[PDB]
């Protein structure tokens, strides 16, 4: 498979301050393919930024994503309040469609 | 509003069976490939299975690629997940995500239904 | 036998229909089919068929191709196979377009052959084939039409050597059949695989015939009285729309100058990967070949009203109405170029290298249609090398039926009929009612999704099931309801065992669909509704 080694789950950044994380796949993805979900506690996860550029429905334009091939990148611009969740890159071209491991921005 | 409603989760015993339910509203449910989702207590997300608009194209991850079956009821607006063999790494959270276009990925999720294997 | 190859990289592809469909179906054909019907009003059906049926079928064969990896013919072994005659009838419109394609690259080459004298030979009529009634281009407004430019003596009488009509065929022009002889060895060698499989190719198939294009319509934009033929070529004559000669023009233009019922586009497709975005390179291609159909319009266009500036005469008789305008208006334009001869060498090597990249890709789409119609019989080895013979060999003597002394309208007889008639609205028509209506835009489009990505959009979906059936049925009656016989240069009417003969070529490109409909329902054992459900099945 396809196996997506992602940054280290628990990091913890000041709000208000850019934060950064990385998601590194084991094979090629065409970068229109990998995909970011944002999912809170206790909470569905949803669809942040796809195609690893665009933002969704519902995503602030201070989230941005960089990367293409294998190193892809998720970017908060400024973290506000409303950021404490668990991000996860996920390819979704090869057909055993495989996610990220979590990523879990908490507070101070 | 597009919305995902999933059901049927609940306890069963080891190497049993069950199936779930996902009850799709707010848009053409034969238009877009639908895929199960499961969330491990560890919270790691796992693609379980997809299936294709009319359900030609079926695809399974391979610690389900044998005792897992996805369907659709087109008609009546429903996606399924039929199980059996259920294993103890079953115990999951179990998401049906409507992921159709493959430059969106899975744009609209639905509810969870806790699988417990014990 | 061997398994079936890919491309090995993505932008094999993508060569190989930038070199497939922009050719002399871009620079020689959309001109005279534009002149030949106003100009203006040939636009707006050349766009609804654009929009409306030429991407549309073009993404639609690519992906019938990449889908069922088989080209032509057995591709439709999974697309309902009771339709495969669709396959039959492509075959036998790109085997007619090989012969009268290669015709044209023959005239190109006999001029190239002539580009290397330091005087032209249509630049001047002081020569042994030009009639008395002729001067120089520049002294035509000042001697008091019937008068004939030197460029039209050169091109009707020492290229063509033009008869009476097809009633008298005259004599087999020795010049051009070696030139034909000469472009068939070039095209024979080329798909003996030993030439166009280099690196090379981007710098000599991409890069140079659009640098000359450029060239081209740099200089004919800076002409005088270029904003008369600019005028002639985009303001419709809306009353010519109420004729169906523009729309069967137009529509066949799209058709055929996207190569797009026969085959090779699909055999094209048919090397691509599986999961590989074919969509998004197609729009790219098809932008490529419509805006270079329109910008070397914009050039001839702008040399044809140049050249009725300078002769006095209006804009739609100042040349050929037929095949032969972009061999009256462009060499007159490299007459206009600071040394002419080395320009004149470049543009018959530009338009070599066009017609003949786009002739090396129909050739080897039949030809892999039919390996693929007979895998096991015609192997990569020593069969495939005396079948390539034996179909290049019968189309160069069919070719030689077209080059003879009366060969224009033999030729004009195939360009209108052969491949790019009501044969081209028929296999169009048929291709976009099987996948929609027997195949289903819903299991086509999921096709699409498992492979491409993405389900296609409503305009791909509405094009394959309403707007290029509608299209095609339209023009196909509105061109019988109002029949007009085909005509050569507005002047000569064709005899009607000649037009008879033409829509024989037709037919034998159409009548490809119910003939193996009829044997399929034939072979096959059972009740009607029974024979016609099994063969409607995907195998
Ligand atoms: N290549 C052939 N023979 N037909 C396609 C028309 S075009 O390539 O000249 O545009
Ligand atoms: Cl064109
Ligand atoms: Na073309
Ligand atoms: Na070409």
């Amino acid at each position: 498979e396809n196996v997506l080694t992602q940054s280290p789950a628990i990091m913890s950044t000041s709000p208000g301050e850019k934060v950064t994380m990385t998601c590194r796949a084991s094979s090629s993805v065409g970068s229109s393919y990998l995909h970011w979900y944002q999912q809170k506690s206790g909470a569905s996860p949803k669809l942040w930024i796809y195609s690893t550029s665009n933002l969704a429905s519902g995503v602030p334009a201070r989230f941005s994503g960089s990367g293409s091939g294998t190193s892809y990148s998720l970017t908060i611009s400024s973290v506000e309040a409303e950021d404490a969740a668990t991000y996860y890159c996920q390819q979704f071209s090869g057909y055993p469609l495989t996610f990220g491991s979590g990523t879990k921005l908490e507070m101070k | 509003e597009v919305q995902l409603v999933e059901s049927g989760g609940g306890l069963v015993k080891p190497g049993g069976s069950l199936k779930l339910s996902c009850a799709a509203s707010g848009f053409t449910f034969s238009s877009y490939a639908m895929s199960w989702v499961r969330q491990s207590p560890e919270k790691r997300l796992e693609w379980v299975a997809e299936i294709s608009s009319g359900g030609r194209y079926i695809y399974y991850s391979d610690t389900v690629t044998g005792r897992f079956t996805i369907s659709r009821d087109n008609a009546r607006n429903i996606l399924h997940l039929e199980m059996s063999s259920l294993r103890s790494e079953d115990t999951a959270m179990y998401y049906c995500a409507r992921g159709e276009v493959r430059q969106r990925g899975f744009d609209y999720w639905g509810q969870g239904t806790t699988l417990t294997v014990s | 036998p061997p398994q079936r190859e890919k491309w090995s990289s993505k932008i094999d592809f993508v060569l190989s229909v930038a070199g497939g469909f922009v050719g002399l179906g871009n620079v020689w054909r959309f001109p005279y089919l534009c002149y030949k019907n106003g100009g203006g009003a040939f636009l707006i059906p050349y766009f609804i068929f654009l929009f409306g049926s030429g991407l549309p079928v073009f993404f639609l064969e690519v992906i019938i191709g990449q889908y069922t990896s088989e080209g032509g013919i057995t591709c439709w072994e999974k697309i309902c196979p009771l339709f495969s005659g669709i396959g039959y009838a492509s075959i036998v419109i790109v085997s007619l377009l090989n012969v009268y394609y290669i015709v044209i690259l023959a005239w190109a080459t006999y001029y190239l052959f002539h580009s290397f004298q330091k005087d032209l030979p249509w630049a001047h009529c002081n020569h042994s084939w030009n009639t008395p009634q002729c001067m120089e281009d520049t002294l035509r407004r000042n001697e008091s039409a019937n008068f004939t430019s030197p460029v039209i003596e050169f091109w009707e009488r020492n290229v063509l050597s033009l008869s009476s009509g097809i009633d008298n065929p005259g004599s087999l022009k020795w010049d051009l059949a070696l030139c034909l002889l000469l472009v068939w060895l070039v095209c024979f060698f080329c798909i003996w695989k030993g030439v166009r499989s280099t690196g090379k190719v981007v710098y000599f198939t991409a890069t140079f015939p659009f640098a000359m294009l450029l060239v081209l319509l740099v200089r004919g934009l800076t002409l005088p009285g270029a904003g008369e033929g600019i005028k002639f070529y985009l303001y419709p004559d809306i009353s010519r729309l109420g004729d169906p000669q523009v729309w069967i023009d137009a529509g066949t233009q799209i058709f055929f100058s996207y190569a797009i019922c026969l085959g090779a586009m699909t055999s094209l497709g048919s090397y691509n990967k599986y999961k590989y975005n074919s969509y998004r390179d197609c729009m790219l291609l098809g932008c490529l070949n419509s805006g270079t159909s329109f910008v070397s319009g914009f050039a001839i266009f702008s040399i044809l009203g140049f050249m009725a500036q300078e002769q006095g005469v209006d804009i739609a008789d100042v040349a050929e109405s037929g095949p032969g305008l972009a061999f009256i208006a462009y060499p007159k334009a490299v007459t206009m170029m600071p040394l002419p001869t080395f320009w004149s060498i470049l543009f018959f090597i530009m338009l070599l290298l066009l017609g003949l990249d786009s002739q090396f890709v129909e050739v080897e789409g039949q030809i892999t249609s039919l390996v693929d119609l007979y895998p096991s019989f015609l192997r990569k080895g020593y069969r495939r090398e005396i079948f390539i013979a034996i179909l290049c060999s019968i189309s160069y003597l069919l070719g030689l039926t077209m080059v003879t002394e009366g060969g224009m309208y033999v030729f004009q007889l195939f360009d209108y009929y052969a491949a790019s008639g009501v044969c081209l609205l028929w296999v169009a028509f048929f291709e976009c009612f099987v996948i929609a209506w027997i195949y289903g835009v819903n299991r086509f489009s999921e096709d699409i999704r498992d492979m491409i990505g993405y389900r296609p959009g409503p305009w791909m979906k509405y094009s394959w099931a309403v707007i290029t059936p509608a299209l095609c049925v339209g023009c196909f009656v509105f061109s019988l309801v109002k029949y007009v016989p085909l005509t050569y240069n507005k002047v000569y009417r064709y005899p009607d065992w000649a037009i008879g003969l033409g829509w024989g070529l037709a037919l034998s490109s159409m009548l490809c669909i119910p003939l193996v409909i009829v044997i399929l329902l034939c072979r096959t054992e059972g009740p009607l509704r029974v024979r016609i459900k099994y063969l409607i099945t995907p195998r």
